[PDB]
């Protein structure tokens, strides 16, 4: 299953 | 392998980490386990070294959490995101949380591995954006297995950062 958007920045 | 704009790093070797809470899902020492070993995968292949703290503000802060859980990202319920992780920098930065609307296993029934889904995330709180290589660990993609190995796209992307350990 896709992680969707799970990268974030500060 | 790919990194966040601007290449963000945290700029020292020794990081420290803190379980602030947990799930019903898995007894605590599973779950402390889990999160161990999924540092480990990025220790192997760097000088980074981490280090859990009981107190005070730890450079990864790890949590679980519903819908809304305190930084303006919420979760979502069952399905969608799992987890997510911040960028290494100050305050919520490198920070990671997990969705405890899905149900935490180590890969087993309608859930997901803590311990995969972890060492994405890390990957992420290290610097590391989604990869193109399917095989890696920061694929944008949840592939379970049983016997985990860090492949060579995360090897190189996350050496790239950090170096290897002499
Ligand atoms: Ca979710
Ligand atoms: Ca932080
Ligand atoms: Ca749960
Ligand atoms: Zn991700
Ligand atoms: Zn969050």
């Amino acid at each position: 299953i896709s992680y969707g958007n799970d990268a974030l920045m500060p | 392998y790919n990194f966040f704009p601007r290449k963000p790093k945290w700029d020292k070797n020794q990081i420290t980490y803190r379980i602030i809470g947990y799930t019903p899902d898995l007894d605590p020492e599973t779950v402390d386990d889990a999160f161990a070993r999924a540092f480990q995968v990025w220790s192997d292949v760097t000088p980074l070294r981490f280090s859990r703290i009981h107190d005070g503000e730890a450079d990864i802060m790890i949590n679980f959490g519903r819908w809304e859980h305190g930084d303006g990202y919420p979760f979502d319920g069952k399905d969608g995101l799992l987890a997510h992780a911040f960028a290494p920098g100050t305050g919520v930065g490198g920070d990671s949380h997990f969705d405890d609307d899905e149900l935490w296993t180590l890969g087993k029934g309608v859930g997901y591995s803590l311990f995969l889904v972890a060492a994405h995330a890390f990957g992420h709180a290290m610097g590391l954006e989604h990869s193109q290589d399917p095989g890696a660990l920061m694929a944008p993609i949840y592939t379970y297995t049983k016997n985990f190995r860090l492949s060579q796209d995360d090897i190189k992307g996350i050496q790239e950062l950090y170096g290897a350990s002499p």
